[PDB]
């Protein structure tokens, strides 16, 4: 199971640092592979970044330079931070599991997901 | 069996680092001493410079001895330089380069100097691996300990590495851009890099499993006489003038390690001899069939009838047969 | 590879089978030879769940209504018999080639 | 070592001396 | 089918220059490096020294990494020293070093000395060829990326060479005089000189 967490209200033109933490597995199995999607109030699934076992970092190249993907393995645990919120950043933020490491499907095990509204 | 390597094209992202000390005398120079190194290129200089605006930065940082080390070409300000094809010659690989003359210190009267040159040297060389394939060397004799076929998906993970996980990225969708064309490449592939403590190396991954084949297509027999005789299969060739002695049973081809290749290869080229010669007059009986015969050959038997885990071991000698 | 998901609505009375199409600007077959297309199904105030990956394969908890095919850059879900549990929205997913990203998705609409 | 010692010949200039 | 190449005698002259940096402590003395290097004997110099008066300068004036080189034995005046046979070994071809001992630096307090040794060094060796002959290999490994009919006579300079004219001397009526008997032989023969960037065969 995966749970991501992060403040739920950021003001505009700012870092914003979220945490998904983990349970069934560790991110330092041989093939494990955790991924961060955004879903804007009524819109479509935006995939945004997803890091590999051995700190392989994976972006959106729009949001490249703004996202950031670390993994803290001691606290299980990975922390999405993504800088410069725009008011067109309010989505809900999803932290899912990727089995690509072992099966051909990826993004079996999402967490309920966090809200996040970019205002002041 | 099969005793070729598994080749595959790989390149080497390297920069030649070349510090070297002079004395100046009087009436002459002399070097006191010439440290060459060769330092990997970062995936983030693979990724970004080298395959996206074809240059390479003027600097080398690298990990050499337990030391975070960075030397500047010609020791001035890190600037980016262009890769040039280098000199033509004979039988050899398409290489690249940005430097072309090492760099020497200036004179100063009776005064020891050092100066550094860094080459960045981009090469496509010739990569091979044997079997258990969890080790290849480069053409330039320089081993790397990782499997070929080393990756991210579907069990590709679990195959044998000796660095860090750090020193791996497998970019996947990746766009070749050729350093003499300038053109990208519009289908994607994976591509595997590791930097390892003197270079970088970059490969397309490919799964292990349909890449290798441990046995070889050595015969295509058109007309392979099969007779049982004494409890075992004699298969005779008069094309090829061989005849080969198996058990009785199937050998079963679930066996063989890494073996998938054998039974595509066995499919591919029986289909093509039916078409091409007995299509008109005979008419397949069964699936294709698998022996092991004497001296360790692999025969993929395909009976016609007219119309009205481990490894084999073969020997390089034939004529027994 | 961009996924463009058709239609963005599609509404279908219970009973009659539902096609759901999104295609890619460019093939999301794999260097290794197996297209990662994978379909999801966001409900209401829910997080979305895997309906089909690998183009024609369904994921354990999907019942035998839903079936993937297409190749190339053409895909589309099918709905045998749509029901009234079917409601959400629908997502296409290229995991072949990175970047990743999803389709536009299809609301489903029972009439 | 045949490709090797081509390494000087390909990725530098042999020849050229420059003094100063 | 001719697998087997193409063989000849081949010599190279060359000079091995180390120049070794020595720190030393109160007690000890101990090495901070020790740079080695092989250079090529000029063609003025294995005619008129070592072919004509069988000595060898005991300086090296070589072209290392785009840079005019000079080293001098023991860091003294140039001398011409005599190329005395090397020290037997089983199944070896014969061989010749002027200097037979590494010169390093004597002793200072707490001070890095460099001192530098020139050992000019003569070995026949075997030299191979494989077709299509453009380029043969030394017996002590080292590639010669340069046909072995390389020459002046007759269409012998259409052949590959993969060095500068520069680099390339056939001294027509050539008389060899064996370094050991000291004496000069009576037939001449036409001799290709290379100086490749770390020796030169002849």
């Amino acid at each position: 199971t995966l749970k991501e967490s992060g403040p739920a209200l950021v003001k505009p033109t700012q870092t914003l640092t979220l945490t998904c933490t983990f349970s069934g597995f560790s991110l330092s199995t041989s093939g494990m592979s955790v991924g961060w999607i955004r879903q804007p109030p009524g819109k479509a699934l935006e995939w945004l970044a997803h890091i590999w076992w051995n700190n392989d970092k994976y972006y959106k190249p729009a949001l490249k330079s703004r996202l950031t993907i670390s993994k803290d393995t001691s606290k299980n645990q990975v922390v999405l931070t993504m800088t410069n919120m725009d008011p067109v950043d309010t989505a809900t933020y999803y932290c899912a599991r990727i089995y690509y490491g072992y099966r051909p499907y990826a993004m079996d095990y999402w967490g309920q997901g966090t809200l996040v509204t970019v205002s002041s | 069996e099969n005793i070729a390597p598994y080749k595959f094209k790989a390149t080497m992202y390297y920069k030649d680092v070349t510090v070297s000390q002079v004395w100046f005398g009087h009436r002459y120079s002399q070097f006191m001493g010439i440290f060459e190194d060769r330092a990997p290129v970062p995936f983030e200089e693979v990724i970004d410079k080298i395959n996206a605006k074809g240059v390479c930065r003027s600097t080398a940082k690298y990990v050499r001895n337990n030391l975070e080390t960075t030397a500047f070409h010609r020791d001035d300000h890190e600037t980016d330089m262009e890769l040039k094809p280098a000199n033509a010659a004979t039988r050899t690989s398409r290489g690249w380069h940005t430097t072309d003359l090492k760099y020497n210190p200036s004179r100063v009267e009776a005064f020891h100097r050092y100066g550094t040159t860094v080459n960045c040297i981009v090469e496509e060389v010739d990569a091979r691996s044997v079997y258990p394939y969890d080790e290849f060397v480069l053409a330039t004799g320089d081993f790397v300990y990782m499997s070929p076929f080393y990756g991210y998906r579907e069990g590709s993970h679990t195959e044998h590495t000796s660095y860090a996980a750090d020193r791996f990225k497998q970019v996947d969708g990746f766009y070749a851009r050729d350093l003499t064309t300038k053109a990208r490449a519009t289908a994607p592939t994976t591509r595997n890099l590791l930097t390892t403590p003197k270079f970088t190396v970059a490969w397309d991954w490919v799964p292990k499993r349909p890449s290798v084949c441990t046995m070889t297509k050595w015969q295509e027999v058109d007309e392979m006489l099969r007779s049982e005789y004494g409890g075992s299969f004699r298969f005779s060739s008069d094309a090829i003038s061989t005849t080969f002695t198996t058990n009785l049973t199937e050998y079963p081809l679930s066996r063989v390690d890494l073996g998938d290749c054998i039974g595509k290869d066995a499919r591919d080229a029986m289909d093509r001899i039916f078409a091409r010669r007995y299509n008109a007059t005979h008419i397949k009986v069964g699936q294709p069939q698998y022996y092991l015969a004497n001296g360790g050959f692999l025969i993929a038997y395909q009976p016609l009838l007219s119309n009205t885990v481990e490894r084999i071991k073969t020997t390089s000698s034939i004529e027994f047969a | 590879i961009v996924m463009t998901q058709t239609p963005l609505s599609l509404p279908v009375t219970p009973g009659e089978p539902a096609s759901i199409s999104c295609r890619s600007s460019q093939s999301i077959v794999h260097s290794n030879g197996n297209t990662y297309l994978e379909w999801y199904l966001q409900k209401p105030g829910q997080s979305p769940q895997l309906l089909i990956y690998k183009v024609s394969n369904r994921f354990s908890g999907v019942p035998d209504r839903f079936s993937g095919s297409g190749s190339g850059t053409d895909f589309t879900l099918k709905i045998s018999r749509v029901e009234a549990e079917d409601v959400g929205v629908y997502y296409c997913f290229q995991g072949s080639h990175v970047p990743w990203s999803f389709g536009q998705g299809t609301k489903l609409e029972i009439k | 070592q045949r490709r090797n010692q081509l390494h000087d010949l390909r990725f530098a200039d042999i020849d050229t001396v420059i003094h100063a």
